[PDB]
């Protein structure tokens, strides 16, 4: 029998003949001992018996940079609601009944990560309504501005030894982008505004919380009121939009960045044979997760594991360091200069696609958020004083063709060195030359450096800042759109698309219940940071498709005169147009992680496949695994890309589906298929000019089915040298007028839709054709 | 029902099936069996009569004339029954059970009812011509039926069934319309306004130059007309030579080429179509045959399922602007147009014009043009169209798929019919109940994207929302390579030939590519002739006389040179681009100077496949024959899937109006009552032939010898010793690139070496011997009096902000624009792509690439090795270069020298035949074929050699796919065996010989050639398969000294014709044939040729591929000449031959044997001690 | 049929007035005879 | 058929040349197949 989610807090069980079970509807909140605040977040099905995830409307978390226990509830206001997990079982009909309940309590803090925390702050997030303008921050100080100084042009080439950047040829590389305006960025005691700046480079605060309070938060709300009479010239109201994310509120006034934190932190669940595992959403950053052991005690608090503990393994370790040279400046010579790279962390934050398990193994995917160091000096003071110090990592044109050798590449490693060069009758935004390599021959080594002047060393404090989307710099320039687009390629004449390894990085990985108990024992490590290692994770640069913005039409070696114009290179500039419910072109999303077991049979002795699909921004991903070992696909041959990625493009139908709709993912065991549900009821009711939707209304399926030469088909399948692939189509299942509550997989051959067109129920009934479907009229009983 | 000895096995020419290997519980085979006798003649049968009312006279007439059957042979291959429809008396269909389950037991057989299957009037007396089987279902077999007429469609009478082209001196120009088009003084007002004023909003560079063209387009309130609508304004009107000088199907096409039926006329004559029909079949026991189901094969169940924008062929989405534009440049409108493709046209050739195109043309008021109006000239599926599109069936489950033959039974001389989609019959109920259906490969093939291929990239394979790329293919088949299903043969690809258009004023100089995009000439290949190209294909006729005089050098619309091109400079960009802002009802024609070359062309205007499905902006047309080999996985389950009927949406069709068309997208979200989304990933990888890609293909071209000599294209084995035809590795001279352009980040970017050292190859221009790394502007293009362009001249410079005014072209330029250059650093300088590429792989297979000629063999005009061609002098007119003319990709002397033409390589006394670069007066050249006759059509069997290999008889090579199911880094992935009878090589039609090609027991595939089954000819020029009606070319006199510094200059060769009847004589092929010592058999005998002998490590060029001391060309190159002598090594050779008596005509292959005519049936000496225990003991 | 997991039945009774089994009439409304099938109940 | 005591069989060999199995066709005059009846030959 299958079970359907009614509403927010009741489940009803239905037969494989698309018939309701009599009293069957079960209030699971109510049965789990739990109030009106709380709704059900997440179901999954394990040992015969449902787990379920609930999460309260009502909480409330606070954060006191003083003192040891620095997150915790406000009891206070009755704001002491922590989300649970609960298993309830059968005890025959359908009459279900509570097994265990497990609380997640707040994370614990130390006083190395307190320190970071203390100066943390946090991008308001991004929105179904965020443009590219909004997003767009204005440009940093240029390479030759911060060592040097203004007038000091000509001088680079004899003054560049001294500050380590020895043979550099960009001194008009951007060091970061300005944060006196633009997106909010909030402390984790602070709150974000419902208020979104149409041109980021002119309008909005950026961290100053102080100056948006006092004076541009009442222009906000005379350009952008809410429910319209307003103007919207320069600001854009997303309350509805924010809300429709996850947002909680107190009244008009959302909750601060901590609290938010936490609510959407507990949005996914997966469970194992000894553990029951909690990330966040796909909306915004998740910067811990939680391991709850399923033997825990009654009332005992499960405390969550920080990623920023987590040590990923991000293919090599030169695509590690990366990331963890631009978390921050590691020179404290200050006092107060703590960020996460300074006090040894690794990346805090991560987008997550979701998570899943098969055979006791839990696999996770998502988008690595952003995080850079920025200046808080506040005064003569220092060059990068109000901004974030943040850059491309582009491999270089003269770079080794061949996988490995372009991730390890040491462009831009330790500091900024891309830009603009004219080549032959083209140009790139990706610095030519690499090592002793110049146009002339061999020059001696090319040095990066930290955006950081030696002499101002000591006074200057370079504390931690997270992105609400997979973009690292987000400074008004055009290698910021090439790394965003992956629009940067060689020009040897066997073409590759250079890769970033800092904005739009795509993390994935199979964790072990080994794996999963030392996550565990760093959430209940007191005193020192204890450090985790996932071995079987990989990492892989995943943009967003160029053709989602106008002005784009192929991705070459060779740009047209007119792509190095403003309209099309700079963020601001850039216009969209996407059809995957985003009015933003750059930033790339992912949703639905869901793996499944391969029906089709393997080789004698050989342990059965599974794969994992998730859906991104333009396509469908494919993560292949190899089962004798429960570790990620691999080949011999580092030239090329690991194996266990693959990627394959959506069409028109399949890039019209709102990713913000989505509601379940499904997989069919005898089929190998995957069904994506989207429910557009799911939609915000009114736009950022407050103008009230008119398409909240129907649904939409897509079907995701293996392609390719699988693993242990044959003795000549043993190994692989080509990643098997994944298929998204559009299933055939859809509405505009109805409004969905569910979708029996009733067989192979057939599948039942509920949904209300006017309050009464119907059951429609669709021809199964191995994954395309058509509706039978007949079958209406 | 006996096995009836006067029938003796064949194969039917469109699918080359002769019989099935049966797998199972039951094997043997199931082959095509017929009457061989002769005394037949269609002539009795006379022609008032229509069409139809004939072709039931020819049928009756056939009916008590041949006599055809499928007879079953046992795993020994030794007959044991016939199945004979017209022999057939009171025929039964099985008895169902209570699920449509037939009644059945292995001994009694089947049950059957007594009543006749459907329709059996119809399909008694037709032709089957294919068997397949079900993979799950035993004992359901499927045939596949065809009229007698479809097989005797070449012996109808010549009224009836006609040839598209023409039959007292000759002159090839004569059914071309040349006349360029004129200033038209009324329409004066028509003129594209220049703006007043650039926009700033944050931008400061300034340039003195004529501003921006303004392009408005305003929908306001009228039914029938728009506000504005300036891509409707044409300042220009056709020439008035004694006649407007225009495409009028009336005037030209007098006896016109109409199809045998229409497509309505097929669907409604049930026995004039083909019909399919599934049959039960258990040969050991007492009732072992019974039919099935009886199911038409219905045309307008695939033309129902067309996308709409096939409604309205004459027109494409760019609407008015390039219904225009091709218009008066004497070109074909549209995506597929009947004058270029008149076989899938119910009217032929009387449409075959730019008239009624869907769309009001031509209004006295140009804002009433664009609008949406009456169309009757529709894609349909006729006879010949259809026919090809019928063979090679697939069961995948309970669904019987048709993706059609290679044609070759209704093909003609001038003709070109293909398969355009697929068919599907979808069986229900246990089998009982059937549904047909049909759909496009346009959408089939929707999903290609360059990451499913590893061989060339951005090949002409792209579409969009409106299906223009029309692929169609000549298929070799459709089976199982293992795991994987594959679809293999030749496909037609979108056009690159006619991409770069004519500025009006050159029509009469250009003839060749005036011709090709008038669908005069049939020819696919890019034909170097790039003089008189308009620096863009997309500029309006609004914006052509903006510089009328040309002293200006006309920065919107001028004569295409990539010397005088723009810098990329932001100042640059910012004064001339981003300066001029477009909006919601207004777009800018840029005074920007763009300007490229064959690459350039083809990377901005043709329908170049990228990384996502549906993205191509522009697709030019679409190929006259498949130009392209192709091989393609595909999606089994989505096949059996998909829905019946195809439903598409507004998003498919063209705008009613050019208000809707201005801010159109290129993708659009589908309607939610639409499927046609669904058809488009079927394709899952694709492959085109080796894996190869750029100038590393070319040094593979080279390797590979031409059938006609079996001399290779390199000429490598012996300073006047011959240089190679495709490539640039040691031809010319050493340029080093860092010196090219702005010169500036190049050194280690495009070579990974020190030395950024480039063959400039055949042809180039240097400023002298010393100075050899970059050519500095001093082949600066002059204009007609007052004649120099001025760099440094007012226009010619962008000031920024600070007055540091620079001019904006480029100090130093490449080392060579010939029809070679291959220029790594400049895509505007290169003139070798890709698309060519595949084409000539194809055409060196089949041997068919036109070389440019001069002299003929004839006396007072011949051409002498010694004296007139000096290979050292290849950047002179000494080296005989045209650089007008000829094929665009290759050195044309190294071909003719390669065809033997001049040299003993063909001919032991030298013919004489060749080009001689003139330095004394006006050169006159046309282009000639080889002498060979082999077609793109002439595809095979599809044979799977091993689980992860196939391959197919291609021409007179056996082409193997090595590593496409299952590729390995370091090899071609391509095996060649050629056919060694010369008098099949040298034969008028070789392709009549081809028997099949079958997987023998030992491993190898092998084919049948019987060279007595060579049809003749039935005849100033004579039609061949391979003639081409090339056009005459005119150039001045070539310079004695810096000769190809500049693009070679042609002038009118409207009355060139009359001085070159030597030439003419030439365009037929038995007149090269004869001059080549080819003349006439001067022999060969009847028997079986087999493959090269190939192993694991055949095809290992690893060694040869990858590398930076050498650039992976350059070491390939080196690799190639190391094993010239061992070719075999690399599995390019001859197929060896065993002689077989008598008159090959089949083979009956069963998984145990297959016996040549079904001969040598023997007991099987393994089994013959092993029997039963007899019952009574 | 064990492939289609299907199960004809008919229901009986044994009648205290004849020691007969006699089959249950009232049963299925359409008479004793009933099938028991998966979704495949589609025919 | 149980009822009947029928047995109907055909006789398969493994080929050496191709390592599959294939029907002995001059196992009975007719073919490979055969019946095993208990006097119910009428």
């Amino acid at each position: 029998t299958f079970l359907v989610k009614e509403d927010s807090k009741n489940v009803t069980a239905y037969t494989p003949f698309a018939t309701p079970i009599t009293d069957s509807k079960s209030d699971l909140v109510s049965l789990a001992q739990l109030d009106s605040s709380y709704q059900i977040a997440d179901q999954t099905i394990h040992n015969t018996n449902l787990f379920v995830l609930f999460k309260s409307r009502d909480v409330k978390v606070k954060y006191e940079s003083s003192g040891s226990n620095n997150i915790s509830f406000d009891s206070t206001s009755q704001g002491e609601k922590p989300s649970y997990v609960v298993e309830f079982t059968n005890s025959t009909g359908i009459k279900w009944t509570m097994v265990k309940k497990y609380q997640l309590d707040v994370p614990n803090v130390s006083s190395d990560m307190n320190q970071v925390l203390k100066n943390l702050i946090l991008e308001q997030p991004l929105t179904k309504y965020t443009l590219n303008s909004s997003l767009a921050k204005e440009k940093g100080k240029t390479q030759r501005e911060v060592h040097l100084g203004s007038g000091q042009a000509n001088q680079w080439t004899s003054q560049r030894n001294q500050h380590d950047l020895n043979n550099n040829p960009s001194p008009n590389a951007s060091t970061g982008f300005k944060l006196t305006t633009g997106n909010a960025y909030r402390k984790l005691s602070e709150s974000w505004p419902i208020y979104e700046p149409i041109d980021g480079t002119k309008q909005g605060k950026g961290k100053d919380s102080s100056g948006w309070s006092s004076t541009e938060e009442n222009e906000a709300k005379n350009d952008a009121p809410s429910v319209s009479s307003g103007t919207f010239n320069k600001y854009l109201n997303t309350k509805q939009a924010l809300e429709s994310i996850g947002i909680l509120f107190d009244d008009q006034t959302p909750r601060n960045v901590i609290t938010q934190l936490y609510y959407a932190s507990t949005s996914k669940l997966a469970v194992t044979n000894n553990h029951i595992v909690v990330m966040g959403n796909s909306f915004l950053p998740s910067m811990w997760y939680w391991v709850v052991e399923r033997s825990a005690q009654e009332n005992a608090s499960n405390k969550p594991t920080w990623f920023a503990n987590t040590n990923l393994d991000w293919g090599e370790d030169k695509q590690k360091q990366f990331v963890e040279n631009q978390l921050g400046y590691k020179e404290t010579t200050s006092t107060n200069s703590h960020n996460f790279h300074s006090k040894s962390f690794t990346q805090p934050a991560y987008l997550i696609s979701g998570i899943d398990s098969v055979n006791d193994q839990i696999i996770f995917s998502g988008f690595k958020a952003g995080s850079v160091g920025y200046d808080s000096s506040s005064s003569s003071s220092s060059s990068t004083k109000d901004q974030a110090l943040a850059w491309s990592t582009t491999t270089s044109l003269d770079s080794k063709t061949g996988y490995k050798d372009l991730v390890t590449n040491d462009t831009g490693l330790n500091g900024p060195i891309n830009g603009s060069f004219s080549i032959q009758d083209t140009f790139s935004f990706v610095v030519p030359y690499s090592g002793n390599h110049t146009n002339n021959g061999t020059t001696g080594p090319i040095k990066t450096a930290y955006p950081v002047k030696k002499d101002q060393k000591s006074t200057v404090k370079i504390n931690s800042l997270i992105n609400a989307t997979p973009l690292n710099s987000y400074g008004d320039e055009g290698i910021g759109v090439f790394d965003a687009l992956g629009l940067n390629y060689n020009f040897k004449s066997n073409q590759e698309r250079l890769p970033s390894r800092t904005d739009q990085i795509f993390v994935y990985g199979i964790v072990s219940p080994n794996e999963l108990r030392s996550a565990k024992s760093s959430a209940d490590s007191t005193g020192s940071d204890t450090k985790v290692n996932w071995s079987n994770t990989q990492s892989r640069y995943l943009p967003v498709p160029y053709n989602y913005s106008e002005g784009i039409i192929d991705a070459d070696g060779f740009k047209r005169p007119e792509n190095r114009g403003a309209s099309v290179t700079t963020f601001s500039g850039l216009k969209s147009i996407a059809p995957d419910g985003f009015a933003n072109s750059i930033a790339n999303f992912s949703v639905g992680l869901k793996a499944g077991i391969d029906p089709n049979p393997v080789m004698s002795g050989k342990k059965a496949n599974y794969g994992a699909v998730v859906l991104t921004r333009g396509g469908v991903v494919r993560l292949n695994f190899n089962p004798g070992n429960d570790s990620l696909l691999s080949t011999t041959d580092n030239n090329i890309a690991p194996i266990s990625f693959s990627f394959t493009p959506f069409t028109a139908a399949e890039s019209a589906v709102d990713l913000t709709t989505f509601k379940e993912v499904t997989y069919n065991q005898e089929s190998g298929l995957w069904s994506y549900i989207f429910d557009s009821s799911l939609k915000p009711s009114h736009d950022g000019k407050q103008t009230p939707v008119t398409d909240n209304m129907g649904f939409s399926v897509i079907t995701v089915s293996r392609t390719g030469i699988e693993l242990n088909q044959d003795q000549a399948t043993t190994t692989l040298d080509v990643a098997p692939s994944a298929l998204a189509v559009q299933s055939g299942i859809q509405s505009t007028t109805q409004t969905l509550t569910g979708v029996l997989p009733l067989s192979e051959e057939f599948s039942a839709v509920i949904a209300k067109d006017s309050d009464q129920n119907k059951i429609d009934i669709y021809k199964n054709n191995n994954g395309l479907f058509e509706i039978d009229t007949q079958l209406s009983n | 029902q006996a096995v009836d000895e006067t029938l003796t096995p064949w194969t039917w020419n469109n699918n080359n099936f002769s019989s099935l290997k049966i797998t199972g519980e039951n094997p043997g085979s199931f082959g095509l069996v017929r009457s061989q006798n002769d005394n037949l003649n269609i002539s009795s049968v006379t022609k008032s009569d229509d069409n139809l009312k004939y072709l039931n006279a020819v049928e009756k007439y056939l009916d008590g004339q041949q006599n055809f059957a499928i007879r079953r042979y046992d795993n020994n291959g030794r007959a044991l029954y016939d199945i004979n429809l017209a022999k057939m008396e009171n025929p039964s269909t099985v008895q169902r059970g209570l699920n449509g389950e037939p009644i059945f037991d292995p001994f009694k057989g089947f049950g059957l009812t007594g009543n006749a299957p459907t329709d059996w009037n119809e399909i008694k007396g037709k032709v089957p011509v294919e068997v397949v089987q079900s993979p799950h279902s035993p004992n359901l077999y499927f045939v596949l039926l065809v009229p007698k007429v479809a097989l005797e469609y070449h012996n109808l009478n010549n009224q009836v069934v006609k040839e598209s082209l023409e039959v007292s001196s000759f002159n090839p120009t004569q059914r071309l319309q040349k006349d360029s088009p004129v200033k038209d003084s009324s329409k004066q007002g028509e003129k594209l306004s220049e703006t007043t004023a650039s926009s700033m909003s944050s931008g400061m560079a300034t340039s003195t130059r004529a501003k921006a063209l303004k392009v408005e387009v305003e929908r306001g309130s009228q039914s029938d007309s728009l506000l504005k609508n300036d891509f409707a304004k044409k300042p220009l009107k056709h020439k008035n030579s004694s006649g407007e000088v225009k495409l009028e199907a009336e005037k030209e096409f007098t006896e016109a080429w109409k199809p045998l039926l229409t497509t309505d006329q097929i669907a409604r004559e049930k026995g004039m179509g083909a019909t399919v029909v599934s049959f039960y079949d258990a040969p050991y026991s007492e009732n072992h045959t019974a039919f099935g189901l009886v199911d038409h094969i219905d045309p307008k169940k695939m033309v129902e399922n067309y996308p709409p924008s096939w409604k309205t062929p004459k027109w494409n989405h760019h609407g008015i602007w390039d219904y225009n534009a091709r218009n008066l440049l004497l070109q074909t409108t549209g995506f597929f147009n009947p004058r270029r493709h008149p076989e899938w046209f119910d009217e032929g050739q009387a449409k075959a014009d730019n008239t009624s195109p869907g769309f009001k043309v031509g209004d006295t008021d140009h804002k009433k043009d664009g609008f949406k109006k009456n169309s009757s000239s529709p894609i349909a599926l006729p006879f010949e169209a259809y026919f090809a599109n019928i063979g090679n069936m697939v069961a995948i489950g309970n669904s019987v798929f048709i993706f059609g033959g290679n044609g070759h039974a209704t093909k003609m001389f001038t003709t070109n019919p293909l398969s355009i989609g697929v068919f599907r019959i979808k069986y229900t109920d246990n089998f009982s109940k059937s549904s047909v259906t049909g759909w496009p490969y346009a959408v089939l093939f929707g999903g290609l994207i360059n990451p499913q291929t590893n061989g060339l990239k951005d090949l002409p394979l792209g579409t969009n929302r409106w299906f223009e790329y029309v692929p169609r293919m000549a298929v070799s088949g459709v089976k199982w390579v293992g795991n994987q299903l594959v679809l293999a043969g030749t496909l037609t690809m979108g056009d690159t030939a006619t991409v770069p258009r004519l500025k009006y004023d050159q029509l009469e100089k250009h003839l060749n590519l005036v011709a090709q995009g008038q669908g005069l000439l049939r020819e696919d290949l890019q034909i170097f002739t790039p003089y008189g190209w308009a620096n863009r294909p997309d500029i309006p006729v609004g914006a052509w006389l903006q510089d009328e005089m040309g002293s200006k050098f006309g920065p919107h619309y001028f004569l295409n040179n990539p010397d005088i091109q723009d810098n990329v400079n932001n100042d640059t960009v910012e004064a001339l681009i981003s300066s001029y802002k477009n909006t919601d009802k207004l777009k800018h024609v840029y005074p920007y100077r763009y300007s490229g070359l064959y690459a350039w062309q083809l990377f901005n205007w043709s329908n170049k496949l990228t990384n996502t499905p549906l993205s191509a902006n522009f697709v030019n047309e679409n190929s006259y024959a498949p130009n392209s080999l192709f091989a393609a996985i595909l999606n089994e389950d989505l096949l059996t899937g998909l829905s019946d009927k195809i439903f598409y949406g507004k998003e498919n069709e063209f705008a009613e109006n050019e208000a809707d068309r201005f801010n159109q997208l290129l993708s659009l979200n589908p309607n939610p009552n639409t499927n046609w989304a669904r058809y488009l990933n079927v394709v899952q990888r694709f492959t085109t032939g080796p894996n190869l890609d750029s100038s590393t293909f070319d040094q593979f071209l080279d390797f590979l010898p031409w059938i006609g000599n079996g001399k290779p294209f390199s000429n490598s084995p012996s300073s006047s010793t011959p240089l190679p035809t495709f490539s640039n590795i040691n031809v010319g001279v050493k340029s080093m690139i860092t010196q090219h352009l702005n010169k500036e980040n190049t050194r280690w970017v495009f070579i990974p070496n020190f030395s950024p050292d480039i063959w400039t190859g055949a042809g180039y221009r240097v400023q002298s011997a010393n100075q050899k790394n970059g050519i500095p502007f001093e082949q600066v293009k002059p204009s007609n009096n007052s004649t120099p362009f001025d760099p440094n001249s007012d226009d010619n410079k962008v000031t920024p902000s600070g007055g540091s005014s620079k001019p904006t072209t480029y100090p130093a330029l490449p080392n060579s624009i010939s029809p070679t250059s291959d220029w790594i650093n400049a895509l505007t300088f290169t003139n070798k792509n890709n698309p060519q590429r595949n084409q000539l792989l194809l055409r060196s297979l089949l041997g068919t690439i036109p070389v440019l000629i001069n002299k003929s063999g004839d006396s007072n005009d011949q051409f002498n090795k010694d004296s007139e061609q000096k290979w050292d002098k290849t950047e002179t007119n000494e080296g005989n270069l045209p650089g007008f003319g000829e094929v665009n990709g290759l050195y044309n002397a190294a071909l003719l020298h390669t065809y033997g033409f001049f040299g003993t390589n063909t001919n032991s006394t030298d013919p004489k035949i060749g080009f001689k670069a003139d330095s004394s007066s006006s050169s006159s050249s046309t282009l000639v074929g080889s002498g060979l006759n082999w077609t793109s059509q002439d595809v095979g069997n599809l044979v799977v050699i091993n689980d992860t290999s196939f391959g197919f008889q291609l021409g007179g090579w056996f082409i193997t796919f090595t590593d496409f199911i299952r590729p390995r880094t370091g090899y071609l992935g391509i095996t060649l065996s050629s056919l060694q009878d010369q008098t099949i090589i040298w034969a008028d039609q070789p392709w009549t010989s081809f028997k099949g090609s079958y997987l023998d027991s030992d491993g190898t595939p092998k084919s049948l050639w019987d060279p007595t089954a060579l049809k003749s000819l039935p005849n100033n020029p004579t039609l061949s398969p391979s003639f081409q009606l090339y056009q005459p070319n005119k150039v001045k006199a070539y310079q004695t000294t810096n000769t190809y510094n500049k693009l070679i200059e042609p002038v009118d060769a409207t009355s060139a014709a009359t001085n070159m009847t030597s030439l003419l004589k030439l365009l037929t092929t038995k007149n090269i044939k004869a001059k080549l010592g080819k003349g006439t058999a001067s022999n060969n005998g009847g028997g079986v040729s087999q493959t090269i002998n190939t192993i694991t490590t055949t095809g290992n060029i690893s060694e040869g591929l990858k590398e930076e001391t050498s650039i992976q060309a350059e070491t390939l190159k080196k690799f190639f000449d190391s094993k010239q002598n061992n070719k075999s090594e690399i599995g390019i050779g001859d197929s060896t031959f065993t002689k077989m008596d008598g008159k090959l005509t089949g083979v009956v292959s069963t998984p145990l044997v297959n016996l040549i005519n079904g001969q040598g049936a023997t007991s099987d000496s393994d089994t013959e001690k092993i029997s039963f225990k007899p019952g009574n003991q | 049929s064990v492939e289609n997991q299907t199960l004809g039945v008919r229901l009986e009774f044994k009648d205290p007035q004849t020691q007969q089994f006699i089959p249950v009439l009232n049963a299925s409304s359409t008479g004793p005879q009933t099938v028991f099938q998966p979704f495949n109940q589609w025919a």
